[PDB]
RNA sequence: UAUCUGGUUGAUCCUGCCAGUAGUCAUAUGCUUGUCUCAAAGUUAAGCCAUGCAUGUCUAAGUAUAAGCAAUUUAUACAGUGAAACUGCGAAUGGCUCAUUAAAUCAGUUAUGUUUAUUUGAUAGACAUGGAUAACCGUGGUAUUCUAGAGCUAAUACAUG
RNA sequence: AACUUUUCGAAUCGCAUGGCCUUGUGCUGGCGAUGGUUCAUUCAAAUUUCUGCCCUAUCAACUUGAUGGUAGGAUAGUGGCCUACCAUGGUUUCAACGGGUACGGGGAAUAAGGGUUCGAUUCCGGAGAGGGAGCCUGAGAAACGGCUACCACAUCCAAGGAAGGCAGCAGGCGCGCAAAUUACCCAAUCCUAAUUCAGGGAGGUAGUGACAAUAAAUAACGAUACAGGGCCCAUUCGGGUCUUGUAAUUGGAAUGAGUACAAUGUAAAUACCUUAACGAGGAACAAUUGGAGGCAAGUCUGGUGCCAGCAGCCGCGGUAAUUCCAGCUCCAAUAGCGUAUAUUAAAGUUGUUGCAGUUAAAAAGCUCGUAGUUGACUUUGGGCCCGGUUGGCCGGUCCG
RNA sequence: CUCGGUACCUUACGAGAAAUCAAAGUCGGUUCUGGGGGGAGUAUGGUCGCAAGGCUGAAACUUAAAGGAAUUGACGGAAG
RNA sequence: GAGAAUUUGGACAAACUUGGUCAUUUAGAGGAACUAAAAGUCGUAACAAGGUUUCCGUAGGUGAACCUGCGGAAGGAUCA
RNA sequence: GCGGGAGUAACUAUGACUCUCUUAAGGUAGCCAAAUGCCUCGUCAUCUAAUUAGUGACGCGCAUGAAUGGAUUAACGAGAU
């Protein structure tokens, strides 16, 4: 994801020529959020699709996709403690949005709507 | 095929059938200069035989009275 | 059609086909010197291929001066000099020897060192 | 909708070649080696091949083992009006390969002089007869393949009128 | 005169059910199904015209059953398909003929597009079944698992004589950079045979390998104690925000997988899915690879001494080496990392879009002229040719 | 003055890497020619020639540059 | 009247064997040349006007880089 | 008509070049083991049941060399393998 060990992940970059530019759209973007990959970011359209397919403000589009990811935005709620604990509470279909339990763990949802747990595993 | 092309007579000896040469004006794709082709087209006249060598004749489809000779010529225009 | 007579790019490699590497039964292990700007005796082998059947000379780098690539060694032969230009110090070689590979795996690896492999 | 860098020099700007940065491969090799879904997996000798398997199916095409006749096998409530055998229909479909082929091949567009099991629509006719024949039985010739003489018998097999 | 497609030659009965009537006791009536003929139709295959085709001219002459007519002969049919006779033409620098090379298209990769390089998987068409030859059977074959004669190989044999062809699947040997089990099955789809139902190494599945893409990704939380440097504010007393260390820290929560029990769907087989409770085990199933002089993010200390070594390029190593080698010290990416293959981009470096020639590589010594390419000009419609724009197929969107 | 050849000189616009050009600026129609240096105008074949030789015409391989425009300074059996 | 086998004749396809001719590959007596590589031999050719200005084409001759005849160029300043 | 003796290059191995003596003064283009070679079954490849010819070179030239001439180079024979 950058990186090295756990604690060091935000720190060798910067905050919470070539190399600094790909760090600049990365680190104040991580301040708000932070679930950025390498392989999957190509798909978002750094080379490939959506950023080349539409013109409209590409900085705000990389903002949009990660807040739509349920994983990163459940941290902002304070339900699932961790971001890569909300890795897990999406895959086992724990966080129900709708309420509707998820199909794919790759789920590109939205921030806006109400988050909760499904009925049975509510509050371990 | 349809439309009536050019065709001047080359070989004349025999009864009924002759040979014509056709010409076209095609573009060679990378050049974009025009070219011209040759084709041996055998073509049936009539049992009367009215063509000479040189004659521009009106070509069109008709019966295969020979397998290759699907063409007939109806109107003779020039004479040599 | 029209074009002037263009030649396609040619790798200066006497083996061909559509193959990355190649086996070779070898003749001798040599230790040849070099051109003007650098000294030291650099090790090489006379690799004769099986499929292509061409005589080539190949540079054998190793952390073993008399490392095992003998007379009748089934050694694997790669590029380096096919990729890029041919080497400045010792010319003629434009093939580099691979470690512990092929069918038989006779030629040995880099010994007496304990950094990561390569 | 296209951003170049380094190396010919004391230094500079052109010309110009080379080397490198990117995306990609039925992949191959070194090294490390923890999972999954989906997809792909002889490019070389269209080289030579062991062994097992890839081509059958109907009894709803018939005599119909009753009346009369050997032996064996299977089924049942009792009759078994019995079958597995000999015949007929497919093996040209499907699968594999690119040796060969600058081709009347193939690719665009067309054209006429033909054929076509099976399938599908409609009319009339569908009568009256004959002869052989496996299977089967008793014997006989061969290492095996392959079969010989002789007797009985059905058909939508065959031949008359 | 409006068009396109399709279309031909000699009997065969069996079965279920039933009233009247007739009977040489095998008719007749009703219903289902088949065979010979006659005319359609659907599906599929032939045959043929025209146009476009790769390089090499350090390949220039080639062509007699050859171009075509006449007649018969042959074919399902058009026909030099074939022969006899006659005429002497036909092809070619707009590239014949020869030699070398090559299956072709829908398409696949790369690119901004132009183009350049390819023709794997898939799908459509052609051609081939040890080698060479011929035929039959048949509607369809000059036939992979059909037949006959001949030749070479390997095999069996009583030595008289026979039996064979994995460019079908799995596998053996050899070739090689290198590529998987002598597995399971008729359920589903589709093909073959009135239906039942049987056959299928087609196919539907499984096993093998980071081979690649993809997602989870190489791990991340609420709360508390202590120490150091920097900044805002300061009533100078401290307070706020904030993390390279640290603690038997505390509360724990969490996947992937196994195992027992329950519950569920298809089965001929291998491995079963999902939710909740309880117990146990393991633990985000051990993180490595590459680089650190410039190009190209990132330096210091030891050891070695043109040796040992590294090298894509230019180069470094012969005493203070940021390039070798080891350490600690840094950078970049990560289940991939580096190298090798090869195509394309970079390359406006074969220029169609989109290139130069006074001095860098480049105007033929100079005239002249044919083929070829190009064309000042008035008024016109028709004819000929080039170039569109629109409609036919497929995909997305619209509808259920 | 008006026309053709135009030793040529000199120069603005403008162009070019620049010296410079005054079209070698810039335009068309058509033809020729170039794609790093060495190997090479060679090897070999064809063709021409009486013969020396001409014309057409490469590769293996080697290498990392060859080359143009413009500057400074030392030196001269150079000048002042 | 039919089938099998044998004999004769006609026409078609292709193979096999022998001879001539052309192209390609391998082995190869032998022969000529190049590139890279330290030290050498002989001369000072080129380099300043290198103390005969050079270079290119061509012809003759020499141990040797070479020398000489003939033509031309600036690749010697300046438009010789 | 056209020379001797002596010394000399990494390393097996050789003499570019240099010195010295002697005489009137010491040879080019091109070719070689001969109608000429003591030494020599020299030395190597291919051929042959053996094969030295066919044909391929070696260098170890007793003693090759431009006008009573080297060298380019087609046609012709009761002449030679």
């Amino acid at each position: 994801r950058t990186y090295s060990k756990t604690y060091s992940t935000p720190k060798r970059p910067y905050e919470s020529a070539r190399d600094l530019l790909t760090r600049d759209e990365k680190d104040p973007k991580r301040l708000f959020e932070g679930n950025a990959l390498i392989r999957r970011l190509v798909r978002v359209g750094v080379l490939s699709e959506d950023k080349k397919k539409l013109d409209y403000v590409l900085a705000l589009k990389v903002e949009d996709f990660l807040e739509r990811r349920l994983q990163t935005q459940v941290y902002k709620l304070g339900l699932a403690k961790s971001v890569h604990h909300a890795r897990v509470l999406i895959t086992q279909r724990h966080i129900a949005v709708g309420k509707q339990i998820v199909n794919i763990p790759s789920f590109m949802v939205r921030l806006d709507s109400e988050k909760h747990i499904d009925f049975a595993p509510t509050s371990p | 095929r349809g439309k009536i092309l050019t065709g001047t007579v080359v070989s004349t000896k025999m009864h009924r059938t002759i040979v014509i040469r056709r010409a076209y004006l095609h573009y060679i794709p990378k050049y974009n200069r025009y070219e011209k082709r040759h084709k041996n087209v055998p073509v049936h006249v009539s049992p009367a035989f009215r063509v000479q060598v040189g004659d521009i004749v009106t070509v069109g489809q008709c019966r295969p009275i020979s397998k290759t000779v699907r063409f007939n010529v109806v109107k003779v225009s020039a004479a040599a | 059609n029209y074009k002037k007579r263009l030649l396609g790019t040619a790798f200066k490699s006497s083996p061909f086909g559509g193959s990355s590497h190649a086996k070779g039964i070898v003749l001798e292990k040599l230790g040849i010197e070099s051109k003007q700007p650098n000294s030291a005796i650099r090790k090489c082998v006379r690799v004769q291929l099986i499929k292509n059947g061409k005589k080539v000379t190949a540079f054998v780098p190793n952390d073993g001066c008399l490392n095992f690539v003998d007379e009748n060694d089934e050694v694997l032969l790669a590029g380096f000099g096919r990729k890029g230009k041919a080497k400045g110090d010792i010319p003629g070689v434009r093939f580099k020897v691979v470690k512990v590979s092929g069918v038989s795996l006779l030629a040995l690896w880099k010994e007496k060192k304990e950094k990561p492999r390569s």
